[PDB]
Order: structure tokens, then sequence, then C-alpha cells
């Protein structure tokens, strides 16, 4: 059973930093490319950022360009978003989606309500 | 020493026309999924033309030219009117299946509707017809004669004549249809061209080109550089017989057959075709 | 918090689930069936080939007589053919073009099908004034008809896009019974030969055993790590097969509740589209999109033979009732008959 | 029992008789999937144009285009029912500044399919009227959600329509080019992306669409000769 | 949500008091039922084709 279990992730005043580490259990995990999809209160799902197959190829959503980073490790089989200067608006909670097939270049994982293969979150909260 | 090498090289290229052209015809009637469009019928018809020019015509001419003497006699006769019947079933249909292409190229959205199977039989109908008229009915009246060894040498009208139908025609549809098809071909490079540099320029902060010029040279090329000094002195030698000999005329006679040797590999690899040829043959 | 105090609980339930599975694990199919002999090189051949759609098939099911079968293609037709003779019987014109599954009732009586539009469209075969045309038409589903299976000529279970299947009482057009739980799309179905039960492959990588007349999941299975596209019943009625899109074949067990069973090969990158058993079980084929169709040794997961010869993804298979051959249906909109 | 045979046989002519006329009618057909976020304009084009499906037809060219409304928001398996359309049109809103990479995504999804892998995309980039809105305003600007607008120069092939404002130009040109730097970075030349810029009002969205879907017919009989 | 959390347990409770038996005899019937047909099956064992309806 695909499972994903996220950690990190607490109160963090403003210009602070933290790091959101999320462990996959269930498949292999150098064959899917992973992204990382926060939810904002009162708003829905957004897309923060994806790492290939590898880590090769990396790409960003604007707001999060320049601060936050994301790794990928199959020894330990994980990857983590390592954020820093965190502002105010990247309070949320951090789901970590994985793309529905495996050898391919596209994913539809950020879906309204109900998508199978992302955790449940770790809320990360940014206020002073 | 040069009669076994005209004889090996002749033998090679009748075996190499044959197998091509058996090979094509083989592909087709095996898989009915290459049966299944248009352009494909009249690759088909192209294949079956080349066919009987080898069949037909080829190694008669090539054991009269080993031997010396023309060995068959009252068959001669039958046999030029073959010649000139298969060598404009060849030219012919290629005009057609440039014709084809343009359709398909310059109104697509006119090309899918009418051009159905029927109007696809037509055209064959209408090349394969012109060519068994053009070539026997002038035979069988001994109107291709002007007024041991069996003369070919077409009168001086009907050289002309057939000629200017069977070369002039087709060679003139096909430059015109193959640049029309340049000129579009390159519109769409251009454009596709303007877009990705957009992009990439967007980043930062003629190849193409060379294969459509290079696919296209090659079809209008190997046509014209295999067929036309044949046709060429068609159009000389029967009017002035400078002047050349029997063995000069047949090596350019040679030539045209030549390219209905070529024709498969210029018209038949398609995809689907080198797959279907690569489970035939193995 | 009530809700963290309910994922605790959770995740308690399914580590003793994974403990009362590993408990019963004593042993592995492959070791069990080691000393067999294998089925040897299976090179079945193209016997029929059945052409005439426009389009991509993208659904197909046997009669029971293992005589006719019905095709639906994305042009909007629903042909049904004399396998035979190769000649067409019927050929029913859509109201929606965009079909996804097609039925056969097993009295051979009415066809049943459905797609984008969410509805079930059922048509008689045994019309008295002339001509087949519709006769009812089941609406409900939020989702698109994914698959669907008579039980008798009058019920009929769909399974949905809205994550949902439903058991149809085909005269009242009411769902008599309606099954929900599944996260994710429902793919595929397959009742039992006993009517009894019946199994569902979601996109959420699990399969689901129904009881019919109670309306309840009584196991779920997992195992597979992407969407579940195809799935069976295995001849005997307690054990099915599913295919996914992470490129291996999966066999279920139902009295174990575990998987038994993986077939796969490391140059095989592709999703199995749909798959279907042998008479006797003993072969297992399925068809990739690769445009393959690989059978497999349901025992040994060797690989045995391939059914090559489509030019697109194959979508759709299936095994008559009398186990004689066996029809491929791609998206190249042809059908072939194998044995 | 031969009787029966040759009532067989005569049926069968019927029915591929029928089927003949039939191949005829599906294949003039151009076949149109309309996809796109809502609140967007994808309603109102087809509206204009004037349910699932719409049927227009331009010189003498039926089409006919279907929108799938029912459906969840999984559109990673119902969307492989489209994999024989002539072309995609994708409906973009670009003057909804951070839904627009939910949508460069989903065209990035779409353009990478494995099975839209040759379905080339028709871009409508709608609600250009507001986006000048919004740019001529100066309240929220296109840098705080892509900071590489910072750094982007319109490009020199532009086409400004009279009175346009540079930073409009500007505006419109970065969206089109966030678009096209997914499309030109993996097609293979077997399909392509045809971006338009329209408004609500505009009524010749129907023209474009022809023309755009004759690009496409004509690339691929281009692709299919080994020329382009 | 608290629903979804409910249904959730509810289903596995009543998954979890299912019985289960042995691996090694859930193959050992699947072993059994293929070798007790596999006489009567055409794709594994091929018919003769006097007898195939499916060959001229
Ligand atoms: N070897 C072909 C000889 C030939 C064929 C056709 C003609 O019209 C012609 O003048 C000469």
């Amino acid at each position: 059973q695909v499972q994903l279990q996220e950690s990190g992730g607490g109160l963090v005043q403003p210009g602070g930093s933290l790091r959101l580490s999320c462990a996959a259990s269930g498949f292999t995990f150098s064959n899917y490319k992973m992204n990382w999809v926060r939810q904002a209160p009162g708003k829905g799902l957004e897309w923060v950022s994806d790492i290939s197959q590898s880590g090769a190829s990396i790409s960003y959503t604007g707001s999060v360009k320049g601060r936050f980073t994301i790794s990928r490790d199959n020894a330990k089989n994980t990857l983590y978003l390592q954020m820093n200067s965190l502002k105010p608006e990247d309070t949320a909670v951090y789901y970590c989606a994985r793309c529905p097939a495996p050898f391919t270049r596209d994913c539809f994982d950020v879906t309204s309500t109900t998508y199978a293969y992302r955790g449940q979150g770790t809320q990360v909260t940014v206020s002073s | 020493s040069v009669r076994i090498l005209t004889a090996c090289f002749l033998s090679l290229l009748i075996l190499s026309t044959l197998l091509g052209n058996t090979l094509v015809c083989a592909a087709v009637i095996r898989f009915r999924h290459l049966r299944s469009k248009v352009t494909n019928f009249f690759v088909i018809s192209l294949a079956v033309s080349d066919l009987l020019v080898a069949v037909l015509v080829m190694p008669w001419k090539a054991v009269a030219e080993i031997a010396g003497f023309w060995p068959f006699g009252s068959f001669c006769n039958i046999w030029v009117a073959f010649d000139i019947m298969c060598s404009t079933a060849s030219i012919l249909n290629l005009c057609v299946i440039s014709v084809d292409r343009y359709w398909a190229i310059s109104s697509p959205f006119r090309y899918e509707r009418k051009m159905t199977p029927k109007a696809a039989f037509i055209l064959i109908s209408v090349a394969w017809t012109l060519s068994v008229l053009i070539s026997f009915i002038p035979v069988q009246l001994s109107w291709h004669k002007a007024k041991d060894n069996c003369d070919s040498s077409l009168s001086r009208t009907y050289a002309i004549s057939s000629s200017v139908i069977s070369f002039y025609i087709p060679v003139a549809i096909m430059i015109v249809t193959y640049t029309r098809i340049y000129r579009i071909a390159q519109k769409q490079i251009r454009r596709i061209a303007a877009l990705e540099r957009a992009a990439v320029h967007a980043k930062n902060c003629f190849k193409r080109e060379t294969k459509v010029l290079k696919t296209l040279s090659v079809i209008m090329g190997v046509f014209v550089c295999c067929w036309l000094p044949f046709f060429i002195l068609n159009c000389i030698l029967p009017f002035c017989g400078f002047c050349i000999d029997s063995n000069t005329f047949d090596v350019f006679v040679w030539f045209g057959w030549a390219n209905s040797s070529l024709n498969p590999i210029i018209y038949a690899f398609n995809a689907d075709f080198r797959k279907a040829f690569s489970t035939l043959l193995g | 918090s009530e809700l963290d105090q309910l994922r605790q609980e959770a995740e308690q339930l399914k580590n003793q689930i994974r403990d009362a599975r590993k408990a019963c694990a004593d042993a592995t199919l492959s070791q069990i069936t080691n000393n067999i002999d294998p089925v040897g090189r299976i090179q079945m051949r193209t016997r029929r080939t059945l052409r005439g759609h426009l389009a991509k098939i993208y659904a197909m099911h046997w009669g029971t007589d293992s005589r006719l079968l019905v095709s639906a293609s994305q042009d909007g037709k629903l042909i049904i053919w004399d396998s035979y003779t190769t000649n067409k019987v019927h050929a029913i014109p859509l109201r929606s073009s965009w079909v996804m599954t097609c039925a056969y009732a097993p009295s051979g009586n009415y066809v049943a099908c459905g797609g984008l539009d969410n509805i079930c469209s059922i048509y008689n075969l045994k019309t008295r004034e002339g001509n087949v045309r519709v006769s009812r038409e089941l609406a409900g589903h939020t989702g698109y008809l994914s698959c669907c299976r008579f039980l008798d000529d009058n019920q009929i279970v769909t399974s949905s896009g809205d994550t949902t299947c439903a058991l149809w009482d085909i005269e009242t057009g009411q769902q008599t019974t309606t099954f929900t739980g599944h996260t994710g799309d429902v793919m595929s179905l397959s009742l039992a030969p006993d009517t009894r039960l019946f199994v569902s492959g979601a996109c959420d990588a699990s399969a689901k055993l129904w009881d019919v007349r109670e309306g309840m999941c009584r196991q779920t299975f997992t195992g597979h790590e992407s969407d579940i596209n195809a799935i069976c019943f295995f001849p005997n009625g307690n054990a099915f097969a599913t295919g996914s899109d992470d490129a291996t074949c999966r066999l279920f067990d139902l009295r174990a509740d575990q998987e038994l069973m993986t077939y796969s090969h490391d140059n095989i990158i592709c999703g199995i589209t749909s798959v279907s058993f042998s008479k006797s079980g003993r072969l297992l084929l399925a068809g990739y999109d690769d445009f393959n169709c690989n059978v497999w040794d349901a025992l040994k997961a060797d690989r045995a033979g391939v059914l090559a010869g489509h030019d697109n993804r194959v979508s759709c298979l299936g095994v008559t009732d009398d186990g004689m051959a066996v029809a491929t249906g791609s998206w190249d909109s042809f059908l072939k008959i194998w044995n | 029992q031969r009787n029966e045979e040759k009532a067989q046989r005569e049926a069968n002519k019927k029915i591929e008789k029928q089927l003949q006329k039939d191949k005829q009618v599906y294949r003039a057909t151009h076949r149109l999937l309309l996809l796109g976020a809502d609140n967007s304009g994808k309603s109102t084009i087809v509206k204009q144009m004037r349910i699932f499906e719409t049927k227009f037809q331009v010189d003498k060219v039926n089409f006919h285009m279907f929108d799938v409304g029912g459906q969840r928001d999984e559109r990673r398996k119902w969307i492989q029912c489209f994999n024989d359309v002539t072309a995609i049109i994708f409906v973009v809103d670009s003057s909804d500044y951070n839904r627009l990479q939910e949508a460069l995504n989903l065209f990035k999804s779409i353009w990478n399919n494995r099975w839209l892998r040759t379905i080339s995309v028709i871009l409508f980039l709608n609600k250009q009227d507001l986006l000048a809105e919004k740019v001529l305003a100066g309240k929220s600007k296109i840098e705080d959600y892509f900071p590489e607008f910072a750094r982007y120069t319109t490009p020199e092939d532009a086409t400004p329509e009279p009175g346009e404002d540079p930073r409009v130009t500007r505006a419109k040109y970065f969206i089109r080019d966030e678009f096209l730097r997914i499309s030109t970075a993996s097609g293979d030349g077997r399909h392509y992306c045809y971006p338009h810029f329209t408004c609500a009002v505009d009524t010749e969205n129907a023209r474009r669409i022809f023309n755009d879907c004759r690009d496409i017919i004509q690339r691929m009989h281009l692709r299919q000769y080994e020329l382009l | 949500s608290i629903a979804q959390a409910r249904k959730l347990v509810e289903q596995l409770k009543m998954e979890a008091n299912i019985d289960r038996i042995k691996v090694s005899k859930a193959a050992a019937d699947l072993m059994a039922y293929c070798e007790a047909h596999a006489k009567e099956d055409p794709l594994l064992t091929p018919v003769p084709a006097s007898e195939n309806p499916f060959r001229e």
C-alpha cells in the first residue's frame, strides 16, 4: 500500500527556516516524479515545486523561487523541501504528492478533493 | 572481359528491380493496413508498373545485349510496344503520385473529402490506359517505324509526340507540383522557427529547410538525372539520324530502367513500409 | 482531537491487518509451483480478423454461445460479429460516440454500453419490429461509465468514474444497490462465476470485493503502485488478477486476502490495459499498451508467449466461455481472433 | 441451412454499405476537444460560436467540438478518450495571475502525455481586456507571481495592436512565451502549439480554429512525406 | 473529515475480523483447479484443426 509520511514544520517566525521531510513507502521511489503541493487556509490546492526521476531537473513556482529548495535522496527513499526566508503567506499544509505513473513526465496531482497518492500534511505556520 | 562485366551488371540490375518491386508488392498484399489509404494505392500502381518494366522489357534487352543478335524475331514488335508501355506506366505514375501529394498539402480538407477510392481508381485507370493506348495502338498499326537484329528506331513524329507526352507532360507537372510543395514547406518552416526562436529568446533571459531541400532534391533529381538524357535523345536522335552511336544510346536507355529500379526505396520507405519489409524478408 | 484519534486507530488497524496477513504467509506460490513443468512456448496465430470499425475499439465481450461478440468503437458504433464467419449481425449506432464499455447479456437478448455520457444504454436484439433500438437507459452516475456486465435480463452492474459501482434493475431503471468506498475512479469490474460477488479495480491502486446482494465491501486488496486498469476472475471463482499502470500483473486470492504473485520483466515499462484467464486458468493473457499481448503462465510467473500484430495499444481482450479462442481489440480499429 | 448462410451474407452486405456511408461521414468530421479551467472563457466561446457538444461549419467543413463537463477533477483517465482528436482547444485566463500556474502545469501534463503525444493544441489566451485592465491599474503585478517577468524583454517579432501600452504587450507576450517555452521544450515536430490572443466578444474564433486545424493537417502531411 | 474517518474505521473493523487461510493452501487450490481442467483448455493443449471452428 502506497503511503507517504511527511515530517517537519511548525510555528516559525517570518524570515525563519524549516525542512519538510517526505518519506515514501510502498513503491519504487526512483521511477516517480515528485511534487510538493501546499494548501493555504481558505484556498484550493496549490503546487509548489517538482523534482524529476533522479533530481536531474527541478522546477519551482514563482512565489517560492529563490527561497526553497527540493532534494531527492533515493537511498533513504525520501525528498526534502528545505524552506528558508519563510514569509507570512507561506503558512499552509504541505502535502507531498507523487505523480500517478512511473517512467513518464506528466501528472495531474493537484486535484480538488481526492488524489490517492499524496500524503496527509504537516501544517507549516508562519506568523509574528 | 567487358562482356562478362556487362552481363553481371545487367543481371544485377534486373534482379534489383525485380526484387525491390516484388518486395513492395508483397508488403502491400500481405498487410491490409498499408492498402487502407489512397497514396498507397498510387504507390502500388507505381510498383506494379516497374515490375512489369522488369519482367517484360529488361531481360530480353539484356539477352540481346550479351549475345549481340536479337534471337526472338517476330516477338520484338510486341517487345518494343511493351517497352513504350511500361516505361510510360512508370513516368505517368510518378506524375500522378506527385499530384496526389500536392492535393494533400495544398488543400487538406478538400482532399480528404473528394479523393475517395473511386477517384483513386479513376486516376490509376487514366494513367495505365494512356500507357496501353499510346504504346500498343500505334505499334500494331505500324506507325512507330519510320518510312537478326530488329529495328526499334521510333519514327520521327512518333518519337517526339510520345516523348512530349510521356516525359515533358509528367516532368512539367512534377516540377510545378514540387516547387509549390517546397514553397509551402518553407512557409511553415519559417513560422515554426519564429515561435521556437521566441521561446529560446525567453529562455536566455535553416536545418529543417535543408532537410526539405534534401528530400525534394533527391526525388526530383533522381527522376530527372535518370530519365532526362534518354528523353533528350529520343528527341534529337531520330530527328538528326552531334549524333551518337548505338552504344551510347543504349546506356542512356538503360538509365531509364535504372530509375525504375530505384523507385521503391525513394517512394516506399515510410516507417510502416520499413517495418513491413523487415518482417517480410526477416 | 478526535480526527487525530481516528487516524491513530486507523493505523493501528492497518498494522493489525499487516500482521494478520504475514501470519498466513507461510509460503510463496513460487515455492509451491517450482516442481511443475512449464507450459512451454504458446504461439497462437490470427485465425480471423474482424474489420469495419472506423475508430479505436475500446471494449468487447464474447457471448455465451462462444460464437457472437460485440465490440464498441469510439466512432459511435456497436457492432455484433458472428466470429465463425466474420459476418456482421447488427450495427447499432450510439447517441454518444464516446463509448468505453459494452456487455452482452448471458441470454443473448440484450446488449448494453456506456461511456462519457454517464448513461448505460440497453438495446433489445430480439425486437419484434425488425431492428434493434434503445429500450432502457440508466442514469444516475456523476462520472463516466468504465465497465458494466449483466447478471440476467433485468439486473446489470455498472462501474463509474464517480468512484462508485452500482447494481441496477433494468426495468425500473433504479439503482437497486450502490457500492461506495473507492477513493479513485473505478476502471473495471468482473463478476464471479456464481453472480454472488464481484470485484472492482480503481485508480487508487486497490481492488475491492463486493457482496452483490448486501451492498458491502468485504475485502480490499492493495499492492499496486498505480492505477488498476483491468481485472478478471479466475475460472474457479476464489481468485482474480489485476493489471495496473505500474507495468505489473498481480494475482490475489479471496480466501487468503493478499497478493500471491507478480508478473513482470524489467524490459516492460508500459501499462497493462486488459486481463483475462483461459478456461482452465493456467494461462493469463494481458494486453499491454506497447501494442503486444503477453501470455503469462499464471502459476510460474514465466512469460510464455506473445501476441504481436497490433499497430497500437491493445485496449481489450476476452476468452470465450468454451475456451476455444481469444479475441483482442486494439486502438488500430481491428479485432483479431487467436487460437 | 445454406439459405441461412445466404441471408447472413446479404445482411452483411446491407451492413457494410451502411458502414460505408457512415465511414464517409466520420471521415470528414474534425473532432475538437475543448479543455480549460472554469472561471475561463470556454463556455463563452461555445455560446458565441453557436452542450457537451457543439457542431459548426466553416467553409463547408463541419466540426463537432466537445468539452467534458460532468466529471470529477482527475482527468488522467478519460483524457485518453481523445487521443485521435484533430486538436485540443486549451482556454486559459490571462487575468488570473495566480491560478495561471495551474494552467501552465495542466498544459505541461497534457503536452507530455504519452497518449496525446501527437495532439496539437490551440492556445486561447482569453480575457485579454481584463489583463490590460489589471496591467494599467498596477495593483497586482506579474513579478510577484512570476519573478522572471522582471528581467523579461518584449520580443522583437511582437505585433501590438494600435494604442496598446508596452506594459500590456510585455504582459501578454510573457504569458505567451510561458506556454511556448513548454511546447517547444519537447515537441519532436509531431505536434505544435498555436497561441492566439482572444477576448470574450471576439466573433472570429471559429475561423481561427479552422485556420489552425488546416495548419495541423498540412504539417501532418508534410512530416509524413519527410519534408518538414 | 469526520465522516470519511468514521467510515474508514467501520470498514477496517469489518475487514479485520475476517478469517484468512494459509497461502500454501490457497496456492495448492489454484494448482488443483488448474490441473483438474488442464486437458479441456484449448489454448494450453492445442485442439486438432478438424474440430477448430476458426481453422477453415
Ligand atoms: N525505353 C522506353 C522507350 C520509349 C518509351 C516511351 C516513349 O514515349 C518513347 O518515345 C520511348
